[PDB]
């Protein structure tokens, strides 16, 4: 029984208008209603290769985009989930778009010129736009598939690396490796307000209906959450020791150093996930700075090279010693996660070509495996979730981008099976 | 007197002292030495009144991972160092490095320290979101990776200045 | 490091502070003070009424190093090891080897005064 | 009795890659083999990062008989892919080198690597 | 152009008004010069432009934003009523 | 006898910015494990320059004026008489003791850190059967 | 002021590669001795006195 709190009250009952404003948590349990072993896993193979991402606009007809290293935005159709993914228009980019003067604040060529590296969808429908290293954020009218405004990133170094829009609203986040984040108005094509602090080159940034986003440096091991209006920030910090791991072990495998944060997803208000490069997807909670819940390698050791191959000599027996065994192995990266919000389900990808898929735990404290979804193979890049359907049968349709190499540069051994197309996949109930 | 002369001002030693200081440095005057100087001594003087004091009394188990840790974030005690018997060791050039005549140039841009004095007072290297143009700004840790040419710079990704637009609209007339 | 005499123990005592926890009050930074070979062996030549001196100079703390001399005579001792090397900082009060090390460049004397100690040809007193 | 030993920790695989991925940037990074013997012959390199997974193990295996010769120190890291995003490089760099600039912002944090390579030796 | 954040939109129907913090974004120019928000701000709502007041505008140091409040009435009749005279007057 | 029956309000005014000291909660932001906003890199420092960076007791001050800025719509100014010191003073304050927007006033202070917390200060187990319940 | 701080230490760091023979850069060309000259009789060493 307060003064103050009661007057509280009072002021805020008047207070309107305020729906993205308020937040919302993981209401969406339909984690346990999917089936994955009888799940349909249909595979595309396009004639573009290295492709980088993909996103897909879904209305309050479904859409899909793609984007490869050959400079091509692509514009696709899924919206019959029993078929496969359909071509409507193209448009490849080039070297006729380099710029004239090459050195200027202006880069105001209209086409991408040099190594688009991520889309995104308006979610209105109304417009999509690319980026990449040309240092140019093209928004594109969808029907014609034009360019509609092309923004110069006016830095040098600022090379963009993920497209973030708000849910329902064209506030469009951007992340650019010069350590800043650009945010954008579409609707009035308007550069918002920059936003600084990370170490290291920012590679993920996702959003929701709130006017907050999180993004992860690459090497900085550091994960931050982020106002947009009043400008301040949070800090997550992993640093799991392996001799904290081990001691721990010794009181009855292998335990990874954290090279990088790559991927982040942000599934509710509360909780969010990353991915690292030693194969661990963290759940994040914003009480606390430590992850809520570390689950080490998730595709896995990354496949140990053979042992004719390493030494160059004859002796066979001293081929193994080489290797020095553990010592040599390696996991898997995590180079794609995504969550459909506000649920209890999200998808990792990597080159283990199995898009293996969790439950998060109903009390939002650990999460656990679904199944996996063995039919892609090779490198996977993004991950686009759309739904349909009724309110509590739902069918989904989990759209991957596969290429033979990473969005970011080649780093890659032993690719095999694996083609550059759009992994479509539908699990029901 | 936000800075306290020497008790020894003009020795053999102290005068060759503030010749490096201010030679490597880039200082302008022997003043902004003492500024350092005062306050480095106000720390050092506050680390050896928590080592007159015994390990598990608070004011030497809180203020020192006050102090380490506020070392720390302004970038001058390495983290490696988080003893009090490091804090004591730190000699005024820690402190230097971190101006931003020094870490200008000690990060590139620069060619030299007097030319990074040079590029600061005009406002040309910015620090995050605002331009800053003081040099002796004392970048804490965090802001290190930071620095970089203003979006408003000709040395950045702005229009030429003056003397360019000048002579760029000069040679079309000539010519 | 910083080398001591057989005086700056002597005026130490009349003037009531500790060696180690003295020298740090105007040294502001962390020491090791050790005392050479010749000048324990001057220490115990004073005799009986010095003694108390003789006792506070061995203190595990203060750390000793030993010289390869003919002698016991310590203020040529001393300064014999400053010439060569340059990194120690003389404790002295003698008015002579005051004198002899000033002439030395870039060598911090310190010597006792009042209440606590002084150094001269620190650059970096605070 | 291994040919890639001094291998390294995975804590001081961390330690090293990140300070690789600062020098990247300050251009004190040099990069590939070829280009990690010619300091060596310069004299000028702080110390040599060394990709184990390279196939093979010998192709740069010269530089340890060349920095113990000079007495520059010298690590394994067990990677080469991942040695490639700590260069700032689109394919796996297998051999890296620190050059000696005095003027280094990373001056302080490179010796703390320095020290913990010459721990391992 | 310019754009504009909303924060705080509190109704109050004693006033008959709409009262809501004004988050104006400058990306390059200098300044917004409040009437061309009391163009924008209109034409965001049904507000005929006289039925907003804008005042409280103090900038973002170093430029590039600045932060203040808006007043938007109903009835634009009333802004004759219960805004202050030297309000009136710009 | 006699009573006074007199209502105060300084038992009711809040006491705590008078035993806080700043050292002990730095101690408890590392321990709290809960994140702590900090802002953006450029958004603290003053005049491009001469004020040194912001204070943590600054970006809190600063924001209780903006919390009540936007509740008021209104803002506050020049005054001079509290202005002539709490402008001098308290930006002397910071170029005598802040050193890259962290404060280093707090080390030469005569405030001692026991005087707050004193074995738990009032509420003390003075008996023996005290000393039993906290063990308890 | 900033200039005549500049001015002298770089007029002071010429007398300082005459008074001692200060360290620079390594050895970045090909050739091996010395410029300058040998002498045979300096012995520029600091003899350990007894
Ligand atoms: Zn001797």
């Amino acid at each position: 029984f307060d003064a103050g709190d009661l007057d509280k009250d009072i002021i805020a009952s008047r207070l309107k208008e305020d729906v993205a404003e308020q937040q919302g948590r993981v209401f969406r349990y339909f984690g346990d209603k999917l089936l994955i072993s009888e799940a349909k896993q249909s595979f595309t193979r396009v004639g573009e290769n290295n492709l980088t991402c993909i996103s897909c606009f879904q209305p309050v007809r479904l859409f899909a985009y793609t984007v490869s290293k050959d400079l091509q935005l692509t514009k696709y159709d899924i919206t019959d989930f029993s078929k496969r993914p359909k071509k409507l228009k193209y448009a490849k980019g080039g070297a006729k778009y380099i710029p004239t003067s090459k050195h200027e604040y202006e880069n105001t060529t209209e086409g991408h010129y040099d190594e688009i590296l991520t889309v995104a969808a308006s979610p209105d429908g109304k417009y999509v736009v690319t980026g990449g290293r040309d240092r140019k954020l093209i928004v594109w009218s969808t029907e014609s598939l034009s360019p509609v405004k092309v923004i110069p990133t006016k830095d040098r170094r600022g090379e963009v690396l993920s497209l973030a829009f708000r849910k329902n609203s064209d506030q469009l986040y951007a992340s650019c490796a010069d350590f800043k984040i650009r945010t954008y108005s579409i609707n009035q094509f308007s550069q918002l307000e920059i936003l600084y602090g990370h170490h290291d080159i920012v590679e993920d940034i996702s959003a929701l209906a709130m006017e907050r986003c999180v993004t992860v440096g690459a090497r900085d091991r550091t994960a931050m959450l982020w106002k947009i209006p009043d400008e301040t920030r949070l800090t997550f910090r992993g640093g799991d020791e392996p001799q904290k791991l081990l001691r721990r072990w010794m009181k009855e495998p292998l335990f990874f150093c954290e090279g990088s944060i790559d991927v982040v997803s942000m599934v509710d208000d509360f909780h969010f996930i990353t991915g690292s490069d030693n194969g661990n997807i963290c759940l994040w909670s914003l009480a606390k700075k430590k992850p809520i819940f570390t689950e080490r390698i998730a595709h896995g050791i990354l496949p140990e090279p053979s042992f004719n191959d390493i030494s160059g000599e004859t002796d066979e027996e001293l081929r193994k010693r080489q290797l020095q065994g553990k010592k040599l192995l390696q996991p898997f990266w995590i180079t794609s996660l995504y969550a459909i919000p506000y649920s209890n389900v999200f998808i990792s990808g990597s080159w283990s070509g199995s898009l293996k898929v969790w439950k998060i735990s109903d009390n939002l404290r650990s999460f656990e495996l679904l199944g996996e979804l063995s039919g892609a193979k090779g490198v996977v890049t993004k991950i686009q979730v759309v739904e349909s359907g009724k309110h509590g049968k739902e069918k989904f349709r989990i759209l991957a981008s596969i290429a033979k190499e990473h969005r970011l540069g080649r780093w890659i051994a032993n690719v095999s099976g694996a083609r550059n197309g759009i992994y479509s996949a539908v699990i029901d109930q | 007197k936000t800075y306290s002369t020497p008790k020894r001002p003009y020795e053999s030693s102290r005068l060759d002292a503030e010749l490096k200081l201010a030679g490597e440095f880039g200082l302008k005057n022997k003043k902004e030495i003492y500024r350092i100087s005062f306050q480095l001594s106000k720390i050092r003087r506050a680390a050896r009144d928590l080592l007159t004091r015994d390990e598990k009394d608070p004011k030497r188990l809180f203020e020192g991972n006050a102090l380490i840790r506020r070392l720390v974030r302004v970038g001058v005690l390495s983290e490696d160092k988080k003893k009090l018997d490091y804090v004591l060791a730190l000699k005024v050039e820690d402190f230097l490095e971190r101006r931003l005549q020094t870490q200008v140039y000690k990060l590139g841009l620069a060619k030299s320290v007097h030319h990074a004095r040079v590029l600061i007072t005009q406002r040309h290297i910015a620090v995050g979101k605002q331009i800053v143009n003081i040099p002796s700004f004392m970048v804490r840790l965090d802001s290190e990776k930071h620095i970089d040419f203003a979006p408003t710079s000709p040395f950045g990704g702005a229009r030429p200045g003056r003397v360019a637009r000048r002579n760029a609209a000069r040679k079309a007339e000539a010519s | 490091q910083v080398l001591i005499d057989t005086n700056f123990i002597n005026f130490s005592i009349q003037k009531k502070v500790d060696i180690v926890r003295g020298m740090m009050d105007c040294l502001l930074a962390k020491c090791n003070p050790l005392i050479t070979d010749c000048v324990m062996a001057e220490l115990e030549k004073l005799g009986p009424k010095y003694r108390i001196a003789l006792k506070l100079a061995r203190d595990p703390r203060i750390k000793r190093l030993s010289c390869s001399h003919k002698g016991t005579y310590a203020d040529d001792c001393l300064v014999h090891r400053v010439l060569q090397h340059k990194c120690y900082i003389v404790a002295t009060n003698d008015a002579g080897l005051k004198q002899r090390i000033r002439k030395i460049p870039g060598i911090p004397l310190m010597s006792v005064g009042g209440h606590a100690y002084v150094i001269e040809k620190l650059p970096d007193v605070f | 009795n291994p040919k890639a030993f001094p291998l390294a920790d995975a804590a001081l695989t961390q330690q090293i890659l990140d300070v690789v991925q600062q020098a990247a940037n300050l251009r004190q990074l040099k990069k590939g083999a070829n280009e990690a013997t010619k300091t060596l012959n310069r004299g000028i390199s702080e110390f040599i990062i060394m990709a184990a997974d390279c196939e093979p193990i010998e192709i740069l295996l010269h530089l340890p008989l060349l920095c113990e010769d000079k007495n520059v120190p010298y690590v394994f890291v067990p990677s080469r892919v991942a040695l490639g995003r700590a260069c700032g490089v689109s394919r796996p760099v297998i051999a890296a080198s620190i050059t000696t600039n005095d003027a280094s912002a990373i001056k302080t944090q490179i010796y703390a690597v320095k020290d913990k390579i010459e721990t391992l030796l | 152009a310019v754009t504009i954040r909303t924060r705080k939109v509190i109704s109050n129907p004693l006033l008959a008004r709409k009262q809501f913090v004004v988050d104006v974004l400058h990306p390059n120019r200098a300044n917004v010069s409040k009437d061309e928000l009391r163009e924008k701000l209109a034409e965001v709502y049904k507000a005929e432009k006289d039925a907003v007041s804008v005042f409280g505008f103090r900038t973002q140091f170093g430029g590039g934003k600045s932060v203040g409040f808006g007043l938007v009435y109903n009835s634009v009749a009333e802004a004759k009523k219960f805004e202050p005279t030297y309000r009136l007057v710009r | 006898t006699h009573f006074e029956d007199r209502f105060d309000a300084r038992e009711h005014k809040d006491r705590s910015n008078k035993s806080r000291m700043q050292a002990m909660e730095e101690y408890i932001r590392e321990s709290s494990d809960q994140p702590d906003w900090s802002a953006s890199i450029g958004a603290d420092i003053v005049n491009h320059g001469r004020g040194g960076i912001k204070s943590l007791r600054d970006t809190e001050k600063e924001r209780r004026v903006t919390s009540f800025e936007e509740d008021n719509f209104t803002r506050l100014n020049i005054t001079n008489k509290a202005e002539k010191r709490k402008q001098k003073q308290r930006e002397r304050n910071a170029r005598m003791n802040v050193i890259g927007g962290e404060d280093f006033g707090i080390f030469s202070s005569k405030r001692k850190l026991e005087d707050s917390t004193s074995r738990r200060g009032a509420k003390k187990t003075r008996s023996a059967w005290d000393r039993a319940q906290r063990r308890l | 002021s900033r200039v005549k701080k500049r001015k002298k230490y770089q007029k002071a760091q010429k007398k300082l590669k005459s008074v001692r023979a200060v360290y620079s850069g390594g050895q970045s060309g090909v050739y091996e001795g010395e410029k300058t000259g040998i002498k045979k009789g300096l012995t520029r060493s600091v003899k350990f006195k007894n």
